[PDB]
């Protein structure tokens, strides 16, 4: 009935501008159990000088809209559609549950009938500071049936 | 001023040769990633390939296109051998200051910008 566990993925230092980069940062979110929350954390532009200030977020309306394959395509789904009966809070400690405050959050329901993979995007390869690229951070969110 | 180009399509039969052209007009494209995506008309744009500052090519093309890139030329080329009545449609290339970025067999657009005005290829018997 309540929820203890939460998963996290926290891309605060991996993204920073690189000599190797842009370079793909990965973080593979698997559920196969009920009632998990899921928090991304991503750099804001400004959080340091330079360094993230041409970062961006894919879906820009994430969590309420994800990055989904349908057919061979990557689409914009919302995902309360994707996944009946998700929980969304409006805000995450007092600010808007968007990117453009550093952190997402969504609750996972107790039951879900069909795998269900889907991606969100914190993208600082546009920034560039110094002949160093920042990298692009993907979160996939990979849900096997449960409940 | 940022601008790419894209040229080389044509009318060819089955078994036949093309090759696309996607020059860049003011900024070094040795510095981004290049995708080359093809949408019949009707359908839906699809990745073909894409070259990085490895490789993508979508897995109908293995074996009958490659991508290559030209520093001097600032251009980058798509060598399609052996076309099929199925690789019909316009083509495009866009940029990506990314890598190229593949999730679940997809090559990853939602960076891509610079879109040029595309290139027509039919195959025809």
């Amino acid at each position: 009935a309540s929820t203890n566990k939460e998963y996290v993925c926290d891309f605060t230092d991996q993204l920073k501008p690189t000599e190797s980069g842009p370079k793909v940062k990965k973080c593979e979110v698997k559920v196969n159990e009920p009632l998990i929350k899921v928090k991304i954390i991503c750099p804001l532009k400004g959080s340091v000088e330079k360094l993230y200030d041409n970062i961006e977020y894919v879906p820009k309306k994430s969590p309420y809209v994800v990055l989904t394959k349908e057919e061979t395509k990557l689409k914009e789904k919302l995902l309360s559609k994707l996944i009946y009966g998700l929980l969304i809070s409006p805000t995450v400690n007092e600010k808007e549950n968007n990117f453009k405050e550093g952190v997402i959050e969504f609750t996972l329901p107790p039951v879900v009938h069909k795998a269900t993979v889907f991606y969100f995007i914190c993208d600082n390869s546009k920034t560039e500071d110094d002949n160093k690229k920042g990298n692009r951070g993907i979160v996939e969110v990979y849900v096997e049936p449960y409940g | 001023q940022v601008q790419l180009q894209e040229s080389g399509g044509g009318l060819v039969q089955p078994g036949g040769s093309l090759r696309l052209s996607c020059a860049a007009s003011g900024f070094t494209l040795d510095r981004y990633a290049i995708g080359w995506f093809r949408q019949a008309p009707g359908k839906e744009r699809e990745g073909v390939s894409c070259i990085s500052s490895s490789t993508y090519y979508a897995d109908s093309v293995k074996g009958r296109f490659t991508i290559s890139r030209d520093n001097a030329k600032n251009t980058v080329y798509l060598q399609m051998n052996s076309l099929k009545p199925e690789d019909t449609a316009v083509y495009y290339c866009a940029r990506d200051h990314g890598p190229c970025t593949v999730l679940a067999d997809i090559l990853y657009d939602y960076g891509m910008d610079y879109w040029g005005k595309g290139t027509q290829v039919t195959v025809s018997s």
